[PDB]
């Protein structure tokens, strides 16, 4: 079983250094050149830096040069990244990346993968949401709310304290470049009620210990 | 049948430097040469003193298989009558070559990400070599007029240099297998022979 | 620097064929041969596919092919089975190794459903709070990849768009939201807003205009 594995992941604050290893078995690492190859969370696969079998050619990418650092062991069989100056445009997942003896394929390659390790360069800390009233239009109306700018998950949303369930959709959430979420959570009421029953959102974020109530009502 | 090893150097996962060219002596067998060319895409295939066609009904004392690696644009110097650093400092051949020169491009085997410094080759010599000699020596070179004394340094070099391949280059640059036939007719009994020279025997 | 493009989105029919375009630069794709396609299932690592242009690692079906023609490369999947559904990346090492932006590769398994749209203006107390911001909910649609485009007054618009991955959501279609980030005096300005969500071929629309 030949087998790459990544450690040294975790959250840094942007401005600091951090050190990732990778430890290799199973073939003659001494033989092949390694990567480092990262993705950040929901988005692509970008090339981050390679070292020689030799120990001593290693090339980055510009995106990265200046900042990050790649050596090998050959005696130990292990490879490091050395990071420093971290921005947020660094958090993702960093995989260790090369190719076996067995393999027929080149080192130019990316055959044998780890599972990867996490680095997140955030500054961000725990913030409360901020509740604010998404008002149906003026058959059949929308209403919501959109809870804003709010750290870490999860956040939860009920409407009219459970009473509410039919026609509720909550939305996954979006991470912000900032480092903070926003959700929305609409449901859809007859236009005819608008003025009879009273629509509120429920929100409660546990990490902040902040429970909001919203009333949503047209105009 | 008693077949004759060529997969034994024209599939051995390593070869070796061309200043340090290995040689196995193929001996007492029968061999197949239309099967060894339709064996594998070869990039270069050239048989000088024969032909494949007519290698299947003839008998040599020995056959040898010299084996190295070098740059794809040095292969027209593994040639009677080349002259080269390759042809005239590290594999030479005789104006006279009966046998076969083939080579295949061996990038994916022998070139490394920023280079595979394992393969070298003679750079600086004082005199040609002779047919088919090896040469393995690593004394300092004397470029200048003042001595060396065995000590490197200014005029004075290490002869041996390093291909450095990569993938990254051309394919002239590219590393490429190379295996040399050479059919040996002496006055001693023929070892090796075709499969076409049984029919005299049935 | 430099992204190889494939595009974002590909749907295929079970047990017919589907081919991923990957187009780069006669200094990428076309100065040497040096392609591989790669497939990532979610939370796990990139898998290589197809490396030299046209070869199969070992233990990669002869449904995975690869091909190449001036400065495009095309990976086909033949005999499309569910568990094909994936990310494709396609890479290229000529002077560095460039990938590309990704194609999510959707195997059929039910009727197409539209994506249904609903846009929210700012609300009154966020323009009191000099912030505004525009919601867009996309939700019922199937296959689970769509393209959100804001335009303003009927012009193009792309700076303060935020937009979520597709999500499955309960009855196993997808869902999405949109939010455009604006300064109150951005909204009070312009005459209109609108929210385009394409989905396969078709495009949906909405409007939102400032009210007094
Ligand atoms: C050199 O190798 C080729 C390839 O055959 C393979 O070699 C090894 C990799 C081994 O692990 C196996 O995969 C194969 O044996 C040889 O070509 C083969 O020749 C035999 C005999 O005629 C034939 O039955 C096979 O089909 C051939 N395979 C291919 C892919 O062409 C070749 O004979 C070997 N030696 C020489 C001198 O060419």
């Amino acid at each position: 079983q030949v087998q790459l594995v990544e450690s040294g992941g975790g959250v840094v604050q942007p401005g600091r250094s951090l050190r990732l290893s990778c430890a290799a078995s199973g073939f003659t690492f001494s033989n092949y050149a390694i990567h480092w190859v990262r993705q950040a969370p929901g988005k692509g696969l970008e090339w981050v830096a390679v070292v020689s079998y030799d120990g001593s050619n290693k090339y980055y990418a510009e995106s990265v040069k200046g900042r990050f650092t790649i050596s090998r062991d050959n005696s130990k069989n292990t490879l490091s990244l050395q990071m420093i100056s971290l921005r947020p445009e660094d958090t993702a997942v960093y995989y260790c990346a090369s190719v076996a003896d067995t393999a027929m394929v080149p080192e130019w390659y990316f055959d044998l993968w780890g599972q990867g390790t996490m680095v997140t360069v955030s500054s961000a800390s725990t913030k409360g949401p901020s509740v604010f009233p998404l008002a149906p239009s003026s058959g059949t109306a929308a209403l919501g709310c959109l809870v804003k700018d709010y750290f870490p998950e999860p956040v939860t949303v009920s409407w009219n304290s459970g009473a509410l369930t039919s026609g509720v959709h909550t939305f996954p959430a979006v991470l912000q470049s900032s480092g903070l979420y926003s959700l929305s959570s609409v449901v859809t009421v007859p236009s005819s009620s608008l003025g009879t029953q009273t629509y509120i959102c429920n929100v409660n974020h546990k990490p902040s210990n902040t429970k909001v109530d919203k009333k949503v009502e047209p105009k | 049948t008693n077949l004759c090893p060529f997969g034994e150097v024209f599939n051995a996962t390593r070869f070796a430097s061309v200043y340090a060219w290995n040689r196995k002596r193929i001996s007492n067998c029968v061999a197949d040469y239309s099967v060894l060319y339709n064996s594998a895409s070869f990039s270069t295939f050239k048989c000088y003193g024969v032909s494949p066609t007519k290698l299947n009904d003839l008998c040599f004392t020995n056959v040898y298989a010299d084996s190295f690696v070098i740059r794809g644009d040095e292969v027209r110097q593994i040639a009677p009558g080349q002259t080269g650093k390759i042809a005239d400092y590290n594999y030479k051949l005789p104006d006279d070559f009966t046998g076969c020169v083939i080579a295949w491009n061996s990038n994916n085997l022998d070139s490394k990400v920023g280079g595979n410094y394992n393969y070298l080759y003679r750079l600086f010599r004082k005199s040609n070599l002779k047919p088919f000699e090896r040469d393995i020596s690593t004394e300092i070179y004397q470029a200048g007029s003042t001595p060396c004394n065995g000590v490197e340094g200014f005029n004075c070099y290490f002869p041996l240099q390093s291909y450095g391949f990569q993938p990254t280059n051309g394919v002239g640059y590219q590393p490429y297998r190379v295996v040399v036939l050479s059919f040996e007719l002496l006055h001693a009994p023929a070892t090796v022979c075709g499969p076409g020279l049984e029919v005299l025997f049935q | 620097q430099s992204v190889l493009t494939q595009p974002r989105s590909v749907s295929g029919s079970p047990g017919q064929s589907v081919t991923i375009s990957c187009t780069g630069t006669s200094s990428d794709v076309g100065a040497y041969n040096y392609v591989s396609w790669y497939q990532q299932h979610p939370g796990k690592a990139p898998k290589l596919m197809i490396y030299d242009v046209s070869a199969r690692p070992s233990g990669v079906p002869d449904r995975f092919s690869g091909s190449k023609s001036g400065n495009t490369a095309s990976l086909t999947i033949s005999g499309l089975q569910a568990e094909d559904e994936a990310d494709y990346y396609c890479c290229s090492y000529a002077g560095s190794w460039v990938f590309g932006g990704g194609t999510k590769l959707t195997v059929l398994g039910q009727p197409k459903a539209a994506p249904s749209v609903t846009l929210f203006p700012p609300s009154s107390e966020e323009l009191q709070a000099n912030k505004a911001t525009l919601v867009c909910l996309i939700s019922d649609f199937y296959p689970g990849a769509v393209t959100v485009a804001w335009k303003a007054d009927s012009s193009p618009v792309k700076a303060g768009v935020e937009t979520t991955t597709p999500s499955k959501q309960s009855n196993n279609k997808y869902a999405a939201s949109s939010y455009l980030s604006l300064t109150p005096e951005q909204w009070k300005s312009h005459r209109s807003y609108s929210c385009q969500v394409t989905h396969e071929g078709s495009t949906v629309e909405k409007t939102v205009a400032p009210t007094e």
